[PDB]
């Protein structure tokens, strides 16, 4: 039993180490959420800020590899096949 | 959120009366 | 592979991109130096497991005195326990450490999809044995600075504190029947 | 030459080694092709 302990007591606080940067933001919660309210709409604001960027322009931190992802090269691919839609549509020959 | 957010708070009080049961104990 | 090719369209993605890019590099090195989490704590348990088993094999020859060779026994191995928790913590940081700059000024040298795909696997695969050798350099050093060269001076200077503290000196040294 | 590698240095802002960053080719074109603002309305001028 006290042989044990020690794994207990290192892996448990492993695991309170793991929720106490989770705590830090919810040290306190009051009805209606005054302030809190505000520092989470700016924190959405700014995570979708960024991740349009991320999605359009192609800014740094770790843009997914898994599909063609996002609507930068879908866009892409737009400004270039238009250039066939272009040849593609238009043609007369013997009329002219 | 709100339920994952409030079942934090009850895992963390809980943790921490099993961590002050490992200090009474391993005395 | 495929998964640069989605990097490369991707990290300039809106437009043509004229150079190889280099946030795809990052991502690739940082998506493969983060699986050595693993073998780092399973060699820190298997020098663990060997260190306790050294410990009992050099205790066994102070049989002459039982209920003294238990307690020393229960002292040290609990010390490497309480030890175990703070080395595993470094071998964790030094790698999580190594996912943060991605230097390239060392000696590492310095469609067109696949020109650019093989000059990324490249410099992918120097960088990995890069980190490797570093990895490789720092975990006995890391195991040994934490757990072997602190507990020789536990054993060096604070086990007879400990054994004499400890109650009922009388039983503490009991002698055998032999 | 100078103007080029001040953008190099500062799009290379922290990391470290890498080929070329196309967006100094960008920045330097939009300091380039700002002031052909200038003589497109002299022209202007000019036809009125």
């Amino acid at each position: 039993i006290r042989d044990t302990l020690p794994g207990l007591r290192n892996k448990l606080q492993s695991q309170l180490l793991s929720i106490e940067k989770e705590v830090e933001e919810y040290k306190n919660f009051r009805p209606d959420d005054p302030a809190r309210k505000t520092k989470a709409l700016l924190q959405m604001v700014q995570q979708f800020a960024v991740d349009f960027e991320k999605r359009i322009e192609g800014s740094g931190d770790q843009i997914d590899t898994y599909e063609l992802s996002g609507g930068a090269r879908i866009n892409r691919i737009f400004h270039e096949r238009f250039p066939f839609e272009l040849v593609k549509m238009e043609f007369d020959e013997k009329e002219l | 959120q709100a339920q994952r957010r409030d079942e934090m708070l009850r895992m963390y009080h809980a943790l921490k009366e099993a961590l002050s049961i490992i200090g009474n104990i391993n005395t | 592979r495929r998964e640069i090719s989605y990097a490369i369209k991707n990290i300039h993605g809106i437009r043509t991109g004229l150079f190889t890019p280099d946030m795809a590099f990052e991502t690739i090195v940082k998506k493969q130096v983060k699986k050595i989490r693993e073998p780092c704590l399973k060699c820190v348990d298997m020098v663990i497991s060997e260190l306790i088993s050294t410990v009992r094999q050099c205790t066994k020859k102070l049989q002459q005195y039982p209920r003294l060779r238990e307690e020393m026994e229960r002292i040290v191995t609990t010390h490497i326990r309480e030890r175990e928790g703070r080395t595993k913590e470094q071998v964790m940081l030094l790698i999580d450490i190594e996912l943060a700059y991605m230097n390239t000024n060392h000696e590492d040298f310095i469609p067109q999809l696949e020109r650019q795909v093989e000059t990324i696997r490249n410099l992918v695969d120097s960088y990995m044995a890069i980190v490797n050798k570093t990895v490789r350099d720092l975990m006995p050093k890391t195991i040994m600075h934490l757990m072997i060269n602190n507990t020789k001076e536990f054993i060096f200077s604070e086990l007879l504190a400990n054994l004499y503290s400890c109650g009922d000196q009388n039983t503490l040294m009991e002698e055998s029947a032999e």
